């Protein structure tokens, strides 16, 4: 399984 | 005292934490569950800033904190804070599933 490592906000 | 684990904790797998937000993104759209083959935890979101996108975030417990494995790691001690790290870093974007 892959994970992201990275949050996006707007 | 009572210090339960997180509101949007629940102990399902990374395909039914993907379909409960999927099904009702009226209840929020974070879900925190146990970490698949290890005792850490696993964050699954559902944002839809441009498109829908389904993305998982490891949670390691490091002594008696945690650490969110992001580009920059953040450690926090607990999992309460853990989720208000990622609703403050998201500003708000990201709420917890609410069952």
């Amino acid at each position: 399984n892959s994970y992201e490592n990275v949050l996006i906000a707007k | 005292v009572l210090n339960p684990m997180p509101a949007c904790f629940y102990t399902v797998s990374r395909k039914e934490a993907t379909e409960m937000l999927q099904k009702n993104p009226s209840l929020g759209n974070m879900i925190l569950r146990p970490g698949s083959d290890s005792r850490n935890y696993s964050i699954t979101i559902r944002q839809e800033i441009d498109i829908p996108r389904i993305k998982h975030y490891k949670v390691m417990s490091v002594g008696q904190n945690y650490t969110i494995e992001l580009e920059k790691p953040v450690t926090l001690p607990n999992l309460f804070s853990v989720i208000d790290y990622f609703v403050k870093e998201t500003r708000g974007n990201l709420r917890p599933f609410i069952a």
